[PDB]
RNA sequence: GGGACGGGGCCACGCGAGCGCACGGGGUCGGCGGCGAUGUCGGCUACCCACCC
RNA sequence: CGCGGACGCUACGCCGCGACGAGUAGGAGGGCCGCUGCGGUGAGCCUUGAAGCCUAGGGCGCGGGCCCGGGUGGAGCCGC
């Protein structure tokens, strides 16, 4: 009769309009809960050292669980055992950076290439200014950027990761599903560092840029990012 | 049939032309004149052709029937229109629309005949 | 009824040591001797005036013998007061040491 | 309320409190 | 129907309102506003009657058309922009005109037009510069002001007045409004010492003058 | 004051000179045609600095402004009158260029016919 | 339980209808001014000459 | 009530998204590059001037090369 079939199509248009509304209340609430949990996780790593200075003991904080690994040296003249590693962290060009969670089985791997990297331990801000700005996806062996939540929610719906701020809570605090959001992130494309490195070859101890630098790596992401 | 002889005619006909990285076609009932499947006029059962009048003024329209296909004598039918500018385009929009006769060739069979009416004007 | 421009001596293209890139030409300005002063001369329309044999047109005048090449000042160079400049058409090598003008009028004061 | 299979009645009763 | 009330929240930054949608719900009082529920034209003939058609079909197509183009969002025609100033320019200041055939005369500012350009009127007895539009970019601001708020500027003069039409001859209304403004402006600048020869002389550079050194 | 093209795009090109064979001016028996030099001592094939460049594919042109005359028309080569009925539908894009051996008693009747159809002819005053 | 007048924040409080601004799925002007017939406007390429590298 | 709705698709075609491009000896593919000749075909062109040469003439192609105008020349020539 073509009187009812109109209204039946309008029911499907209204049910999804309500489904976008009940997904835009959810991402806002999953973000506010995290904004509370980051205050609580920063202040409580101060409070144990103020109570440990009232008595006179010391509070050693736990060793961190996340490192940020940048390659600085070239493709030419490379040791074969090295180049396998730098192709097991997916660092193919120069100036590529990744996020690596830490354990005993990956410190000794990041020890053998100390002359080629400069790794650290990143702050909370320099994870935002790497996901929001230089953060591209990996959809079907391609490289598709991130302009919506639905580009994440296709390839990560099986882990209750439905936005960007859940992927950030996962990386900052390393959740169970870290592998399925770090093989997904394409390797980053940083630029040349402004101002200038000191000297590429040597260690950061004797005035270089390689080797460990535990919280000076945010002075190399605010410079390069 | 049709797709059999497109797979035959598409490259070794004699109405075909190739130069300057281009391709054209000189069929007797073609429009846009270019070698494609839909604008050839020797293959289908239904064909539209628009020609100038044999005299100085007018536009003839060569159709084609369906009954006598293998008889090239009485297979086509020619009509002649010698009128003003609107009703000629209307009587071609009607010939191709209200018979459901090969409706794909409508706008190009109006453009080509509005270029014959542009053409047969006394030049300044 | 006086000069309404400022003096500027062309000095060299933007070259390395064994190359050269002629699309960015250096300038020196008499009066400025540091990079901290040259924030006044950004975006100022610079020019170049020569003369030739034949007679050419002139906007608001009879066809003279003189010609111009306009341009623009883009960014600073060095720590002393040198400054770069991007002309529309790249400059000849006849003018190393000669005189070009810079105006002031796209002002920021 | 999120996934469309279960909370359809919940958005139903919200449509029959919003008017 | 119903009057158009002003927008309830104010503006905090460009884009961001100062009230959220909760204090705005109760502010709007959305607790008590529930809501629940041509071409054919005939004509006579003085046969029969004829039915004409509006916007009739064409008589001549070209051999090829060009396609439609896409839609952006933030592109406005020129009469719908925003208008800006600098920081230093006020009505009553003294300017240094640069690029006309009035090269380098020290002139006086009046106002900002609706199109952007300035209303720069020298006293015609001094600098031979009448009411004349110039542009904001090409003007150097001399920090030397006069009072202006005791004038009665006419309301018919605008960009439509200065805008070109097509030798020449001067209309008598240019002579009128030039005399009418100058007979009110001029006693203000005459009563300041050493100014009627200042507006008079020209700016020019010389050896020992660098523009980044003197402040003006 | 002419026959206007449909759309007039800004033609940009990536190289405006030619390519000349290496060591072409020292001899006369060397023509100015391109032959890829295949030595082993050589400087051109191994791309030294400040030598003659070579014809890679990167100098190719955009598929939208390829083969376009400066007036914005493409070319087409015509012998007789019978092939100008081709262009009465494709009109505002392509142009005709009359061949060389056509004598001067026929170009009088080709160019007149190619003024009714409103077709541009590149060389209309050839012989006279 | 107030402590007997208390300031700021909470996406709490299966067809509703019309209008507008927009840092929003890759630029538009619904903006202008002077030069043009025997002396001048355009033509990168192709010819001679000079210079920087 | 009214007799109205662009472009396309030579499927060996057209359109969109990503990463990449060094290269001798050597290997492969595409060549609407080219020469001399034969079956087919262009109701081809040609003493109102064909081939061939010449050119500070106008242009296209990444390139191989081709096409046009202007001069000499005097009888056979080209495209698919
Ligand atoms: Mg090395
Ligand atoms: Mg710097
Ligand atoms: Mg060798
Ligand atoms: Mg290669
Ligand atoms: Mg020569
Ligand atoms: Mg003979």
């Amino acid at each position: 009769n073509f009187a009812e079939l109109k209204i039946k199509r309008l029911r499907k248009k209204f049910a999804q309009k309500m489904l976008r509304k009940a997904r835009r209340k959810l991402i806002y609430e999953k973000a506010k809960h995290y904004h509370k949990e980051y205050r609580q996780m920063y202040r409580t790593e101060i409070r144990m050292a103020r109570m440990a200075r009232k008595a006179g003991n010391f509070y050693v904080p736990a060793e961190p669980k996340l490192a940020f690994v940048i390659r600085i040296r070239g493709i030419n003249g490379v040791s074969p055992k090295v180049r396998k590693v730098l192709q097991l962290l997916r660092l193919r060009q120069i100036f590529n950076g990744t996020f690596v969670k830490l354990n005993k089985a990956s410190i000794n791997m990041l020890r053998i290439v100390e002359p080629y990297i400069a790794w650290g331990y990143p702050n909370l801000k320099s994870v935002n200014e790497l996901i929001y700005k230089r953060g591209y996806g990996k959809i079907n062996k391609k490289r598709i950027a991130l302009t919506d939540n639905t580009l994440i929610a296709r390839s990560l719906g099986k882990y209750n990761i439905i936005c960007m701020e859940d992927l950030i809570h996962e990386i900052y605090t390393v959740g169970k599903h870290f592998k399925e959001a770090n093989n997904f992130l394409w390797p980053f494309k940083l630029s040349s560092p402004r101002g200038g490195m000191k000297k590429k070859t040597t260690h950061f101890v004797e005035g270089g840029d390689a080797g460990n630098r535990e919280d000076q790596i945010n002075r190399l992401i605010r410079r390069m990012n | 049939s049709a797709h059999l002889q497109w797979m035959v005619v598409r490259n070794c006909s004699s109405f075909l032309i190739k130069r300057n990285k281009q391709t054209y076609s000189t069929e007797p009932n073609n429009l846009k004149a270019r070698n494609s499947f839909r604008y050839n006029g020797l293959i289908h059962r239904k064909t539209v052709g628009v020609e100038p009048a044999a005299d100085g003024k007018g536009v003839v329209v060569v159709m084609k029937r369906r009954s006598g296909q293998r008889k090239p004598a009485t297979s086509y039918v020619r009509t002649t229109i010698n009128k003003n500018a609107r009703a000629t385009l209307s009587s071609i929009r009607h010939m191709i629309r209200k018979n459901k006769y090969h409706p794909d060739l409508r706008m190009a069979a109006i453009r080509r005949a509005s270029a014959i009416l542009r053409s047969q004007k006394p030049v300044m | 009824s006086g000069r309404l421009w400022c003096k500027a001596i062309f000095a060299g293209y933007k070259r390395g040591l064994r190359n050269q890139r002629e699309h960015t030409a250096l300038l020196k300005i008499e009066g400025v001797y540091a990079r901290d002063e040259t924030e006044f001369y950004l975006g100022k329309r610079c020019a170049y005036v020569y003369k030739a044999k034949n007679n050419t047109v002139t906007p608001g005048g009879k066809p003279n013998k003189t010609r111009v090449i306009w341009g623009k000042v883009t960014r600073a160079h060095g720590n002393s007061g040198m400054v770069r400049a991007k002309f529309r058409s790249n400059l000849p090598a006849k003018a190393i040491g000669h005189r070009i003008r810079v105006m002031l009028y796209p002002s920021r004061i | 309320i999120a996934h469309p299979k279960l909370g359809r009645r919940a958005r139903a009763r919200i449509a029959r409190g919003l008017r | 129907k119903g009057k158009p009330h002003c927008s309830r929240n104010p503006v905090l930054v460009r884009g961001i309102g100062r009230y959220s949608r909760s204090a705005m719900y109760s502010r709007k009082a959305l607790y008590k506003r529930k809501y629940a529920a041509l071409a054919t034209v005939t004509k006579p003939v003085g046969g029969g009657t004829r039915v004409v058609k509006l916007r009739k079909m064409p008589r001549y197509y070209p051999t090829e058309d060009v396609p439609r183009k896409l839609l952006s969002h933030g592109k406005k025609p020129f009469s719908q922009h925003v208008r800006k100033l600098r920081a230093s320019i006020t009505p009553g200041t003294i300017l240094i005109i640069l690029t006309g055939r009035h090269r380098g005369k020290r002139v006086v500012f009046l106002k900002q037009l609706s199109s952007g350009l300035l209303l720069v009127t020298g006293p015609l007895s001094l600098n031979r510069v009448p009411l004349r539009r110039t542009h904001q970019k090409f003007v150097i601001a001399t920090s030397t002001k006069i009072d202006i708020s005791g004038v009665k500027i006419p309301k018919h003069l605008t960009d439509a007045y200065f805008k070109k039409k097509k030798k020449y001859e001067i209309t008598e209304q240019r002579k009128v409004d030039q005399k009418a403004v100058d007979s009110q402006i001029l006693p203000k600048i005459k009563a300041v010492p050493q100014l009627q020869g200042y507006l008079r002389s020209v700016f020019a550079l010389t050896n020992g003058v660098y523009p980044h050194k003197l402040v003006f | 004051a002419a026959l206007r093209p449909l759309v007039k795009p800004k033609i940009v090109k990536k190289r405006t000179k030619k390519f000349i064979r290496h060591q072409s001016d020292r001899y006369v028996k060397i023509k100015r045609n391109w032959r890829k030099p295949r030595g082993i001592d050589n400087r051109v094939r191994r791309r030294f600095k400040g030598q003659i460049l070579m014809p890679n594919i990167g100098y190719g042109s955009n598929k939208k402004t390829k083969h376009m005359l400066p007036s914005g028309f493409r070319k087409f080569l015509v012998h007789n009158v019978k092939e100008l009925e081709v262009l009465l539908m494709c009109n505002k894009s392509y142009c005709a260029e009359i061949a060389h051996n056509v004598s001067s008693k026929n170009r009088k009747a080709i160019v007149e016919r190619a003024a009714q159809l409103a077709i541009r002819v590149t060389n209309p005053n050839a012989r006279l």
